[PDB]
Formats: C-alpha cells, sequence, structure tokens
RNA sequence: GCUUGUGCUGUCUUCGUCCA
C-alpha cells in the first residue's frame, strides 16, 4: 500500500509534461498512472 | 391505384415520352415493333420509383452490376451518420455520431423525400485510384 | 416478411417474380438464410385498408 | 419560433434557388426533349 | 490501442543512436549506415547528391517499413577516398547551396517588396 | 432588367473569353 | 454539425468564411460565384463549404439542461 | 580484339507496338546471304530505311562489377555510336553453311545468319555489338 | 460439441491486413496479443539471464 | 477446406491492431482485406513447436498434393508491374537501378552491366527482375508455336537464372504447374522459394511506386467506328432473331432430335444472342490500345477477363434465369410493358446496353432476377456441399 | 454507395502521398483491381460528375434512367480546364518527380460503417470456464476462448 | 550557382521559381516546409464549464486547429527540453476564452478573437490568434443559446506538424516542372491525340515549345521548378520559405556533427 | 502504528459479419 493509490497526479517532466492523471498501480516505483484525455495507461517513475 | 391482379390486364407506357411515336454514349430503347400500333392505358409517374429506401441513395444504379446494388443495399444500414438530432436527450445501448457530416455531391431526386440531405451519413473524400505503395491491394 | 421457415427451403419463393414489379424492391433483400424471404416496400407502393 | 438569422436566410436561399431549379431545370428537359423529336 | 506515439517520429531515444555505421566486406571500400528517426526528406537529398560526385561508384537507400522511422545507406567510393569523407563533404555542399539559396531568396523579396 | 432584357446581338456580345439539366443548385430543408 | 476549421485535404482555414458565403448567398450570387468571391480556388475547398449541412442550428433548439 | 566487321543496308524498319524499340533487317554489302536482325533503342539511336551501319562484334572493349567510366581511360567503344553488351543463348549449327547465332541484349533480340567461315568466332558466352553510322 | 471440437486456450482473434514488407512465412501480430499470449520457457544455463531480464 | 488453410507462420511484433500477412498467402487462405479475420493459436511446448517449424511451415506448403502445382503465386499489382516492368520498351538509368538492387535481400552486391552502354548507360526491366531470380534455373516455354527471336516477345527462356526473351506475367509466375515457382520448388527447395516470392514482390513494388497505375472511365469507352461495328453486329442479330421467330411461326423450322419444337427455337434463339453478345465483345476488346488500363490488367492476368470487357464496353447480353430466358411472369408476357406473345430479345430479357451506356428500366428489373438467382444458388448449395464434405472426411 | 468496402492498410502523412501539379493531395487510395471485376462503372461516373458539381458549384443529378451522358459531363469537366476522362498528372511524394502514368482523381462520396478493428480484436491465454464442461466460455465480452 | 526568381509576392502567399538546383533539393524543401517547420498550436485545454450542445473533445480538437502567431517561435523552447515545473513563460503560452449568452432569445456565436492571451514569453510575438483584419471576428467555434456558457483555459506550445496536422504553417504547396514534357516523364493517355486531349500547364508560356524537327536530348535534367507557398497564416510565406531552409541546414549540421562524433 | 480486498448465470429469440 502505497499513499498515492487513487490519487489525481500531474507529471512534470518527460514527453507527458503537464498531464493530469490518477495513479492506478504502484509496487516498485514503476507508478501506473491512467491519461485523462488519451483513453490509455502509461508507465512513469516515481519522480516525474 | 392499380394491384397486381389488375396490372395483368392494363398496358403501361414507360415515359410519357413513349406515348409519341446514332449517339455512342446515350442509352438505346425497345423498338416494339411486334405490332403495327400501340394504345396504352397507363404510364408510369417515373420508372426510378421501383426502387425502396435504401437503393435510393445509390447514385447512377443503372450502370451497376445488380449483386452490388444489393450489397450497398446492405451495407447504407450500417453507415454512421445523426440517426436523430435530439441524440442528447437519449439514452440508447449504443449510439454513434459523425463529427461533421456532409451532403453528397451527386444525388438522386428520391433523396429528397428520405431527408437525406438533412441527415446525411457519409463524406466527400478526395479519392485517387492507384497503385501507390502496395499497401491498397 | 414471408413466414415460410428455414426449413423445406426452396429457390422459387426466393426468387424475384415478374409481379413484384412497382411494388417490392427489386435490389434490396437480405444475406444468407432469409435471401428473398425478406422484402421491402417501393417507395410508392400502398397497402389496401 | 423566434428563428435564427442564419435559418432565415437559408430559407431565403432554399426558395430562391427552389424557383430558379423550376424554371432552368424545366426549359433544359424542355430543349432536350424537342431536339431528340426533330432528330 | 496499440497506436504507438506520434513523437516517436522524431525523438531520438537515449539509448539509441542516431548514426551508426558498418563494413560491407563483400566489395571493397563500402559501408552500411543506418540513420534513426529519419525519413526520404533526408535520404533523397544526401543520395542524389552523392550520386555526381566522381569518386562515388554506389550510392542507394531503402526504408525497410513505412511504421517505422529509419532508412538504411549503402555507399561504395574509389580506392584513394573513404565513404565517411564523401558523406561529409555531400553534406557540407547541400548546406552551402542552401546558404547561397537563401541568401538570393532574400535579395529578391527585398528588392521586389 | 436583366440578361433576357438585353437586345440579341449585344447579347452575341458576350463571348466567353446553356445550362444543363443534371446540374441542380443545393438547398437546406428539401420537400417531403 | 458545425463548419470545420480547416479543409481536410489540404488543411487551409475555411472556418471563417461560413457566414460570409450566407451572406453572399443572401445578395443573390450563385453558390460557385459565391465560392470564387471567397477565394476558395481548389475543388477540395469548395467541397468543404459547398456540401456542408448546419446540424447545430437544430440541436440549439431544444432547451438548455443547465440554467 | 574484334570478332567480326561488316556493313549493312536496312531493308526494314518495324516499330510494332513498342515506340522505343524498332527491329530492323540488313544484309551486308560485301557478302550478300548474311543477314541481320536487331532490336535497337529508337529514342538513342534512330534509324531510317534504306541506311548504312558499320556492325562490329566483339568479346572485350578493352585495348567485375560495373562502374560509370572514368573520362581518363579510353575504350574501343570510343569510335562508335551505340554499344550493347548480351549473352549468346543459341549458336545454331545448321546446314552446311548457315550458321545462325541468337544474342539477347537484356531482351533485345538479335539474329545474324551468315556462314561458317565469317562466324566461327562467334562461339562465346557474352557478345558487345558496336554500331557506327 | 465438447469432443471432436471444443473452445480451447491460448489464441487471438483480429482483422487481418496486407505488408508488402513481411516474409512470406511471416505474420504480423499487434503489442497487446503480445502481452496477452505468452509461452513457457524452461530455465537453463542457455537463457537464465534473458529470462530474469525479461521477469525484471 | 484443406489442410493449406491452416499454416505455421512466424512472429513478428507491430503496432495497430491488425494482423498482417504476405499478400502471396491470401490464395490459400481464400482471404482479403476487406473486414475478414483470422484465428492464430500458440504451442505451448518444444515438442509442438518442432512439430509446427518442421511439418506445417509455410513455406513447406507451397507445392499441394491436390493438383500437383503451387498454390501461391504473385498476384495483383506485384503481377501487373511485373507485367509492365519485362516489357520490351523498359528502361531504367543507372540511379533507380542502384535503389533497385539494393532494395534485393539476396543481392550479392556486384552490379550487372548494363543492356546499353552508349550513348547513355541504361538497364532493361528484365535485368532486373533476373537479378531476383537465383542462379541455376532453366525455364523455357512456348506460346503460339512462337521462333527463338520472338516478334511478339512471347514465350519463355531462363538460362542460368536470367532472363533471355519473353513478358513475365501469370503463366510465368502465377500458380500454375511447370512456372518458374515451381521449378525454384524442385531444384532449390522451399527457403529459396520463398526468398523467390520476397525478392520478386520488393523489386516490382519498387518500381510500381516510382512508375504508377491507374484506371479510369475513359479505359471503358470505345471510339465511334467500333461502336458503329458493334451496333451493326447487335441490330444484325436482332435480324437473325426475327427471321428464327417468323420460320417458327410458320412451320419452316427445323427440329433439334430429341427435343420439341419451343426448346428449339429457345435453344436457337440463345445461341444466336450468344454470340451476338461475343462478337461485339471480340470488336471491342480488339479496338484496345495497349496503354489501355483495362488491357493492361486483363493480359496481366491479375483481375478481369473479356468477358468484363464485353459488359462494360460494348453489350451486357441475355440473362437468364435457371438456365433460360426471362419466363412469361404475367399472363403471356414478362412485363405489363409488353404486348402478349412478345418473342423478341429485348421482351424476354436481352441487354443491348452495355454498363457504360446505362441499362434501361426493363433491362434493369431483368438484370436484377438473375443477380437474385446467383445469390440464391450461391447460399441455397453451400449446405449441401458442407454436408458432403463432412460426410467424405469422416 | 456502389458496394466496394474496404479496410484502411495504412496512412501516409500529407507529404508523403501523391500531390497534383497545383497541390492537392487524396484523402484516400484504392487500388485499380478492384473495378474491372466488379464492373462498377458507376463509381467513376460519380466521381467525374463530383468533380464537376464541385468546379463549378452545384449538385450533381446522379437520379437513373435519365438522359445523362459521360460526354456531356466530360464536355463540362473540359471546359473547366481539366481532363476530360477525370485523369490528371501527379508527382511522387517521396522523391518529387512525375509519375509515368496519370492517375483518376475526385471526389467520391464514402461512408464509415460500424466495424472496427478494437471492437473485434481478442485474445485469451487463461480465464473463465463453464461449470458444466470445464471449457473456455464462449464470447469476446465474457473473454473467451476460441473453438 | 542556384538562383530564385519571384512571380508574385504576399503576406500568405509566394509564387517563386527555383533554377539550377537538383529536383531532390525542391522536394526536400517542399518536405520541410510542409512537416517539419516549428509553429505555436493550442495543446492542452483545461475545461472549467461547458454547457453547450457540442462535446468537449470537440471543442478541444477545433481549439487544436486554430492558428496562431509564431513568429519569434524560434526563441521558445520544447516543453520536454524545458527544465521548468509544470509550463512555464519560456515554453508555452496561456489563451482564456469565456462567453456566455445574456437575454432569453436568440443565439451568440463564440469566434477565435474571443480568445484573451493571459501570459507567455516576454516581449516575444507569439500566441495571438491570427486575424485578417482589425474587423474581422476569425473562426468560429461554437454556438450558444440563454443559460449555456464556455469557459477554458488553454495552453499553446510548440510543435512541428510531424507530431500533428494542427503545426502546420502550411496549407498547399503547388509543385511543378517541365510544363511541355521535353524530359519524357510521363506518358500522356490519349483516345485520338494526347496534344488535344490535355490542358495545357499554366508555366507554358515561361519555357519554348520543343520544335518539331528536334530530337529527343537523353543528356537533360529537370532544372526549373515553380512552386506556390501558400501559409495559414501564423507565418509569412518567405517567414516559412527562410525556415525550411534553416531547417534542412540544421537537420545536415547534425548529420555531420554526429560523423565526426563517430570518431 | 498503520497496512488492499481477489469474480459470474443459464435458455431461447432476433439482427448482423466473412466465406460459400
Ligand atoms: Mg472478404
Ligand atoms: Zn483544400
Ligand atoms: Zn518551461
Amino acid at each position: 500500500r502505497d499513499p498515492t493509490l487513487n490519487k489525481t497526479v500531474k507529471i512534470r517532466q518527460g514527453g507527458y509534461k503537464g498531464k493530469i492523471g490518477i495513479v492506478k498501480e504502484a509496487n516498485g516505483d514503476r507508478f501506473r498512472v491512467e491519461l485523462h484525455n488519451p483513453n490509455k495507461t502509461i508507465p512513469i517513475p516515481c519522480s516525474f | 391505384y392499380v394491384d397486381g391482379e389488375e396490372e395483368e390486364t392494363i398496358m403501361i407506357a414507360m415515359t410519357p415520352e413513349d406515348l409519341q411515336t446514332n449517339d455512342t454514349a446515350k442509352r438505346i430503347k425497345p423498338e416494339m415493333s411486334t405490332s403495327s400500333h400501340h394504345t396504352f392505358t397507363h404510364c408510369e409517374i417515373h420508372p426510378s420509383m421501383i426502387l425502396g429506401v435504401a437503393a435510393s441513395i445509390i447514385p447512377f444504379p443503372d450502370h451497376n452490376q445488380s449483386p452490388r446494388n444489393t450489397y450497398q443495399s446492405a451495407m447504407g444500414k450500417q453507415a454512421m451518420g445523426v440517426f436523430l438530432t435530439n441524440y442528447n436527450v437519449r439514452m440508447d445501448t449504443m449510439a454513434n455520431i459523425l463529427y461533421y457530416p456532409q451532403k453528397p455531391l451527386a444525388k438522386t431526386q428520391a433523396m429528397e423525400y428520405l431527408k437525406f440531405r438533412e441527415l446525411p451519413a457519409g463524406q466527400n473524400a478526395i479519392v485517387a485510384i492507384a497503385c501507390y505503395s502496395g499497401y491498397n491491394q | 416478411n414471408t413466414p415460410i421457415g428455414r426449413d423445406g427451403k426452396l429457390a422459387k419463393p426466393r426468387q424475384l417474380h415478374n409481379t413484384h414489379w412497382g411494388l417490392v424492391c427489386p435490389a434490396e433483400t437480405p444475406e444468407g438464410q432469409a435471401c428473398g424471404l425478406v422484402k421491402n416496400l417501393s417507395l410508392l407502393s400502398g397497402i389496401s385498408i | 419560433v423566434v428563428a435564427s438569422k442564419a435559418s432565415s436566410s437559408m430559407l431565403k436561399i432554399d426558395q430562391r434557388n427552389k424557383k430558379l431549379n423550376n424554371r432552368f431545370i424545366r426549359k433544359a428537359e424542355m430543349a432536350a426533349v424537342e431536339k431528340r423529336k426533330l432528330r | 490501442m496499440n497506436a504507438p506515439d506520434r513523437f516517436e517520429l522524431f525523438i531520438l531515444p537515449d539509448d539509441v543512436p542516431k548514426l551508426k555505421i558498418t563494413p560491407d566486406s563483400r566489395v571493397p571500400n563500402c559501408i552500411i549506415i543506418k540513420f534513426e528517426r529519419e525519413d526520404h526528406t533526408l535520404a533523397n537529398l544526401l543520395r542524389e547528391e552523392l550520386a555526381l560526385y566522381p569518386d562515388v561508384t554506389f550510392v542507394a537507400y531503402k526504408v525497410e517499413h513505412p511504421l517505422f522511422a529509419n532508412f538504411v545507406m549503402r555507399l561504395q567510393t574509389e580506392e584513394g577516398t573513404r565513404p565517411k569523407q564523401a558523406l561529409e563533404r555531400a553534406c557540407a555542399s547541400i548546406i552551402n547551396k542552401l546558404k547561397t539559396l537563401d541568401h538570393k531568396f532574400n535579395e529578391e523579396w527585398n528588392i521586389k517588396n | 432588367l436583366a440578361i433576357e432584357n438585353l437586345h440579341p446581338d449585344d447579347r452575341l456580345l458576350l463571348v466567353d473569353p446553356s445550362p444543363v439539366f443534371f446540374l441542380r443548385r443545393p438547398q437546406y430543408v428539401s420537400d417531403g | 454539425m458545425i463548419i470545420p476549421v480547416r479543409c481536410f485535404s489540404c488543411g487551409k482555414v475555411v472556418g471563417d468564411k461560413w457566414d460570409a458565403y450566407l451572406r453572399l448567398l443572401e445578395e443573390g450570387k450563385q453558390e460557385g460565384d459565391a465560392l470564387d468571391e471567397l477565394k476558395l480556388k481548389r475543388y477540395c475547398c469548395r467541397r468543404m463549404v459547398l456540401t456542408h449541412v448546419d446540424l447545430i442550428e437544430k440541436f440549439l433548439r431544444y432547451n438548455p439542461l443547465e440554467k | 580484339s574484334a570478332l567480326f566487321d561488316d556493313i549493312f543496308t536496312v531493308q526494314t524498319v518495324d516499330n510494332g507496338r513498342y515506340n522505343k524499340v524498332s527491329r530492323i533487317i540488313g544484309i551486308s554489302t560485301t557478302n550478300s546471304a548474311i543477314k541481320l536482325t536487331l532490336d535497337i533503342n529508337n529514342e538513342m539511336f534512330p534509324v531510317s530505311q534504306d541506311d548504312s551501319l558499320t556492325v562490329t562484334l566483339a568479346n572485350s572493349l578493352s585495348l567485375k562489377s560495373w562502374r560509370p567510366p572514368k573520362p581518363t581511360d579510353k575504350s574501343l567503344a570510343d569510335d562508335y555510336d551505340y554499344v550493347m553488351f548480351g549473352t549468346v543463348y543459341k549458336f545454331e549449327e545448321g546446314d552446311e553453311d548457315k550458321i545462325k547465332v541468337y544474342v539477347s541484349f537484356g531482351g533485345l533480340l538479335m539474329c545474324l545468319e551468315g556462314g561458317y567461315k565469317s562466324l566461327a568466332s562467334l562461339k562465346q558466352d557474352n557478345l558487345y555489338i558496336l554500331i557506327r553510322r | 460439441g465438447n469432443l471432436m471440437g471444443k473452445r480451447v486456450d491460448f489464441s487471438a482473434r483480429t482483422v487481418i491486413s496486407g505488408d508488402p514488407n513481411l516474409e512470406l512465412d511471416q505474420v504480423g501480430v499487434p503489442i497487446s496479443i503480445a502481452k496477452t499470449l505468452s509461452y513457457p520457457e524452461t530455465v537453463t544455463q542457455y537463457n537464465i539471464h534473458r529470462l530474469t531480464e525479461y521477469v525484471r | 477446406l484443406h489442410k493449406m488453410s491452416m499454416m505455421a507462420h512466424r512472429v513478428k511484433v507491430m503496432p495497430y491492431s491488425t494482423f498482417r500477412l504476405n499478400l502471396s498467402v491470401t490464395s490459400p487462405y481464400n482471404a482479403d482485406f476487406d473486414g475478414d479475420e483470422m484465428n492464430l493459436h500458440v504451442p505451448q511446448s518444444e515438442e509442438t513447436r518442432a512439430e509446427l517449424s518442421q511439418l506445417c511451415a509455410v513455406p513447406l506448403q507451397i507445392v499441394s498434393p491436390q493438383s500437383n502445382k503451387p498454390v501461391m503465386g504473385i498476384v495483383q499489382d506485384t503481377l501487373c508491374g511485373v507485367r509492365k516492368m519485362t516489357l520490351r520498351d523498359t528502361f531504367i538509368e543507372y540511379e533507380q537501378v542502384m535503389n533497385m538492387l539494393f532494395w534485393v535481400p539476396s543481392w550479392d552486391g556486384v552490379v550487372p552491366q548494363p543492356a546499353i552502354l552508349k550513348p547513355k548507360p541504361l538497364w532493361t526491366g528484365k535485368q532486373l527482375l533476373s537479378i531476383a531470380i537465383p542462379s541455376g534455373i532453366h525455364l523455357q516455354r512456348t506460346d503460339g508455336g512462337n521462333s527463338l527471336l520472338s516478334p511478339k516477345d512471347n514465350g519463355m527462356l531462363i538460362v542460368d537464372g536470367k532472363v533471355m526473351f519473353g513478358v513475365v506475367d501469370k503463366k510465368t509466375v502465377g500458380s500454375g504447374g511447370g512456372g518458374l515457382i515451381h521449378t525454384v520448388m524442385r531444384e532449390k527447395g522451399p527457403k529459396i522459394c520463398a526468398e523467390l516470392f520476397g525478392n520478386i514482390q520488393k523489386v516490382v513494388n519498387y518500381w510500381l511506386l516510382h512508375n504508377g497505375f491507374s484506371i479510369g472511365i475513359g479505359d471503358a469507352i470505345a471510339d465511334a467506328s467500333t461502336m458503329k461495328e458493334i451496333t451493326h453486329a447487335i441490330s444484325s442479330a436482332k435480324e437473325q432473331v426475327q427471321e428464327i421467330i417468323y420460320k417458327a411461326q410458320h412451320n419452316e423450322l427445323e427440329l433439334k432430335p430429341g427435343m420439341t419444337l419451343r426448346e428449339s427455337f429457345e435453344g436457337e434463339v440463345s445461341r444466336t444472342l450468344n454470340d451476338a453478345r461475343d462478337s461485339a465483345g471480340r470488336s471491342a476488346e480488339m479496338n484496345l490500345k495497349d496503354l489501355n488500363n483495362v488491357k493492361q490488367m486483363v493480359s496481366a492476368g491479375s483481375k478481369g477477363s473479356f468477358i468484363n470487357i464485353a459488359q462494360m464496353s460494348a453489350c451486357v447480353g441475355q440473362q437468364m434465369v435457371e438456365g433460360k430466358r426471362i419466363a412469361f411472369g404475367f399472363a403471356d408476357r414478362s412485363l405489363p410493358h409488353f404486348t402478349k406473345d412478345d418473342f423478341s430479345p429485348e421482351s424476354k430479357g436481352f441487354v443491348e446496353n452495355s454498363y457504360l451506356r446505362g441499362l434501361t428500366p426493363q433491362e434493369f428489373f431483368f438484370h436484377a432476377m438473375a443477380g437474385r438467382e446467383g445469390l440464391i444458388d450461391t447460399a441455397v448449395k453451400t449446405a449441401e456441399t458442407g454436408y458432403i464434405q463432412r460426410r467424405l472426411v469422416k | 454507395r456502389h458496394g466496394q468496402k474496404g479496410t484502411i492498410g495504412v496512412t501516409y502523412r500529407h507529404e508523403d502521398m501523391p500531390f497534383s501539379a497545383e497541390g492537392i493531395v487524396p484523402d484516400l487510395i484504392i487500388n485499380p483491381h478492384a473495378i474491372p471485376s466488379r464492373m462498377t462503372v458507376a463509381h467513376l461516373i460519380e466521381c467525374l460528375l463530383s468533380k464537376v458539381g464541385s468546379i463549378r458549384g452545384y449538385e450533381g443529378d446522379a437520379t437513373p434512367f435519365t438522359d445523362l451522358t459521360v460526354d456531356a459531363v466530360s464536355n463540362l469537366l473540359r471546359d473547366n480546364g481539366y481532363q476530360s476522362r477525370g485523369f490528371e498528372v501527379m508527382y511522387n511524394g517521396h522523391t518529387g518527380k512525375k509519375l509515368m502514368a496519370q492517375v483518376f482523381f475526385g471526389p467520391t462520396y464514402y461512408q464509415r460503417l460500424r466495424h472496427m478493428v478494437d471492437d473485434k480484436i481478442h485474445a485469451r491465454a487463461r480465464g473463465p470456464v463453464q461449470v458444466l464442461t470445464r471449457q473456455p466460455v464462449e464470447g469476446r465480452s465474457r473473454d473467451g476462448g476460441l473453438r | 550557382e542556384p538562383k530564385v526568381n519571384i512571380i508574385n509576392a504576399q503576406d500568405d502567399e509566394v509564387e517563386l521559381m527555383l533554377s539550377d538546383v537538383n529536383l531532390s533539393l525542391a522536394n526536400s524543401l517542399r518536405r520541410t516546409m510542409l512537416a517539419e517547420v516549428p509553429t505555436l498550436a493550442i495543446d492542452l485545454v483545461e475545461i472549467k464549464m461547458n454547457t453547450s450542445v457540442l462535446a468537449d473533445e470537440f471543442i478541444s480538437h477545433r481549439l487544436g486547429l486554430i492558428p496562431l502567431v509564431s513568429e519569434d517561435v524560434e526563441e521558445m523552447k520544447y516543453s520536454r527540453d524545458c527544465t521548468c515545473e509544470d509550463y512555464c513563460d519560456e515554453c508555452s503560452v496561456v489563451l482564456e476564452l469565456s462567453a456566455r449568452h445574456e437575454g432569453e432569445e436568440g443565439t451568440t456565436d463564440v469566434y477565435s478573437s474571443s480568445l484573451i492571451k493571459v501570459s507567455g514569453p516576454g516581449n516575444l510575438n507569439v500566441g495571438e490568434p491570427v486575424r485578417r483584419d482589425d474587423y474581422d471576428q476569425g473562426i468560429l467555434l461554437c454556438k450558444l443559446r440563454n443559460h449555456q456558457e464556455l469557459n477554458i483555459r488553454c495552453i499553446a506550445k510548440k510543435g512541428i506538424a510531424k507530431e500533428h496536422a494542427k503545426w502546420s504553417p502550411c496549407s498547399a504547396i503547388a509543385f511543378e516542372y517541365d510544363p511541355h514534357n521535353k524530359l519524357k516523364h510521363t506518358d500522356f493517355w490519349f483516345e485520338v491525340d494526347a496534344k488535344k486531349e490535355w490542358p495545357d500547364s499554366k508555366y507554358a508560356t515561361w519555357e519554348e515549345p520543343p520544335k518539331p524537327g528536334e530530337v529527343f536530348d537523353y543528356k537533360a535534367k529537370p532544372n526549373r521548378f515553380y512552386m506556390t507557398v501558400e501559409t495559414t497564416g501564423s507565418l509569412k510565406a518567405n517567414q516559412v520559405f527562410s525556415r525550411g531552409i534553416k531547417t534542412l541546414q540544421e537537420k545536415l549540421a547534425n548529420v555531420l556533427f554526429e560523423l565526426e562524433n563517430s570518431r
């Protein structure tokens, strides 16, 4: 259990900068965040 | 009005031009020379009215092979357009709406009464016929 | 719709007849089992009351 | 109803186009049938 | 669902080099260059510039698949010259041509305005 | 006045440097 | 539904010429002449304005759902 | 160096279906009964009826990968207007003095009919045809 | 219905398209289908590094 | 339906949601890309993978035991392009030659000498196709009793994998027996044969991409002289049918043995009308130029035939329902627009217009009747054929 | 509208498509091999008439059994400054060189059908089984297997 | 050696002639101007209220296609190359639209002139939506009746047409060479006579027609290329041409740098 | 001191898709 599951998040670095998302899966640093407009889920490190 | 049983006893002209007695692009009409004279009793209002709703959408159906007309009559009911103008207040199981419907550039006169110009179900695309890269075979 | 069914199917009820002129569409018909049994009214057709 | 300006303009355009079509198409058809008759 | 990101056509990954050169040992003095995140725009320009050089005996390119943004070039030169030097000369020559073309266009635009 | 009211000889002077039955003018409300 | 911003084939901005087109048709110009006046030369752009159906006018006749 | 030389007069030019390829028939001025049928490229070497051509056949151009010729080097081809390279796919040892040689220049076909004396040396795998006008 | 023919696991279905740049014995497979389907590979000393990379 | 409907392929992971096939395997699968779907099965064991890769693989299935001939060939625009590129008057410059040579995976890095060396180096399309053919292949075919100089560029001769003459088309790279594919399969094995498919497809696809090929409305339009000839043929046939009608109505008709007077009359009228359509179509097909696109497709053998040209340009012909002319569904007539007891060709289902010219409403209805017959026949015979196949298999 | 159905094989960007001398690129490229066997001459006639109508600002009348002929449409198209049979000179997008063949080019009315690849794609490794037979269930929605 | 001659010049279109250049160079210039010249376009849309009859993604797509002024977009940075947190003034421009219908009758049109620039780079001429005149209303975005309001906040970013066609500065580039077909690069389809069945090119009077007795010249190459560049208003035509040349030069210099660094 | 939960109906009917 991480305190960041099912919470609104924003991406600050990389090719998806400034996109609003929701954290769905968080095992080891590679948070899985669904994107509000593109109907897809992408992996991303917690640093971003 | 005449039904199928009364049609067996009448003589119908196809067009009003048929009531009065060498181009390589114009279609050729029957001579009907077996009889010396003809006494028509009725005349068709327009020959294109023998088609239904789905076949009235086809442009130039008399230049097509008939199975392709049947295939288009089947497929035209699966095209995506605007089924009703109140789709926002309706709650249907499924519904598809096209962003930018366009009316066709080639239309038939029967499309006037089918409201196809007001609720069209397609778009005019610029089409080339070419073997470009082998990805359209 | 013509209720003849699937059993004992024959070409003759499914055929486009001469008397169909001006009353049912010669083109619109479903593909497959209901070919020729399901018909569609022509544009100027009517049904007696 | 309080119709919009664009809709009223389109209605006027439709009436004008219907009248123009009813004149021109009928005249062209008459010219074509008389030419086909005189041949 | 399976559509790749559109920025992958031109953004170079960190672990993917822009340019990979391997020799073609079948014939003497030939190399195979693999260009990443490029297409016909650079390939055709380089090919038809190189094809006019007297010391270049073979030059060609192919885009293997349109769904992947890369092309591969084959270049063969004379004994005296090395193919990489010919490629550098071609790049410099096209840059000079574009420079004088831009100068003349600016001159003519200023004249006509 | 219009092109019809023009004299036929002056109409002959209007030379491009006839309508056809199959080119309709577009509509928006149709009929039925 | 509403006039597209760009031509599908080439991308010329045609979304600023709908009201002028309706005005020109009101004045009595033919559709081809009206399209010529709006400087739409390629038939790809002429198709966009000539075949557009304005469905938003029908959608706006329903009462708003929020006030 | 060269294997055969002669001078021919064109009896017929048959264009046929093609726009760029013509079939010419010729007979040697010096030695009759030596016929020549040949397909040529019209655009780069047009020929008319009753023209005189100098046809030469050689197995080499000297005096494996092809390359554009440097201006400095020189070859037999510099003296002629039209040069082709083909393969011999049939050497017919027919009658007492009737020999037919069939060559194919990438699909452009040639048949040289003649006597054994002249065409004895044409039993090669590849041949160049050099034409001057 | 259940002995001479049955429904099976490890199978996929989708629309087919043409590809001029594929070999005769090749088939193009979508990435989602490749992620869904699997093959059980036995861990040996010839492939342990590649398999643990896959597991990571 | 047969064992070539299940073949083992090699996986290539690609974007987008479709399965992708080489176009030469669409014939054994009987598949096209207008909405078809196909299934995929993954083996789960080493033994099962070996069975798939050594027994069911696509190269091993090129030649079928049913007719001892290949089931896979060059098709569609590759066939059209290989016909267009191997014509006698096709020449290629050095730069395009270098590109096409680099496109060949099996090319050995040695550029062949050009067919013409002076004044300008030009290669032919036969050389570029011969690059894709493996060495050691010999093939020889004779068409119409042609000689070894091949004036019409027909026949075929390949020596050591090099084309000497002959336009490469359906008779050489199709699926028929004795062609190039069968020879390469027998001589070099399945792997080289599959590489031959890939090489030919890549070279021809590049050349066709940079050459182009289209079709338009003008390709179905015959000149005025041919249209006059076709009209004269159809009118003469109709006069002949009128004479036959008069003879049958005055008891002056010869009776075919084993058949009644009505049956003989119907057969003779049908034979006359069929000959009329064939003559008009032959005139139309002889009129066409070499640059005609429909003619190019028909001559390549990739799509279309003589009847398609005949119906598009000259005459659709006689419409048959159940092997006979249009019956009298009304009281002694076919439609209420004719009079009673009318045996003229137009009254009983002869379409004298072409598709380009346009059908009249009577012809339209008769043609629709014939098409409905076709659809019913297919959708009815399918179940009987399936049952027969199941009983044979069991 | 003539029974010519198909699926997208690939998509190309603006600069990769072939173009005409005035810069027009197609929205759609279809194969020539679809035409001769199916004999859909009405497709080509519709394309020609739609080209004329879009150039002149009219709607073409495509009612069956009329007096319209291909030659009248061709004369109208020729008077507008185009080739009378609908052909155009086109250029290769990759190289900028002219194509040796001319391309039939014009507007055609297409429609999008309800069958999309993302509503049909389906794979199963393992999953739910039937209670009675313990075999995979049927249907893509239920995560079923193939038969 | 290369020469440029300008035939017609305007803010939104230039018609020029290129001579003494290769065909590949002209085609690469055309492709670069079509797909690789960077502009500014709306990329992120935050919707605070939308009670119109149009879907949210419909309006977002329409907003993406609005051409914005991109004159100084060369000094801006790419969003993925900016080290800033979220969006800053050096990699984005913020626009805001707020529309509403007042009254219980009639309809209100929402135009692109209603977009107001709120923030962006300091003293750079980027961000404002393009307008033909001072009295022009712009592109029609939506229509509103009573009690319907639209309130959005848009973010404009820098990009190229390879990622999405909304970033393309050009609409259509006419391109043509050899009007009299002296190089025989095309083979003309005909019924009776090819000469009188094909319309003449618009540049046919710029070149001397071939003499009847002339023979085919196999040594000739395409030399003169005619092209017209039409822009959407986001950039001027000369700006598009110069930036296309600069983009091609930068790509070539990057190739040269990779080559030299390879050692 | 606080810890993340572990699955699915049946039977008919109709309308469709790709072959045939
Ligand atoms: Mg299919
Ligand atoms: Zn446009
Ligand atoms: Zn920033």
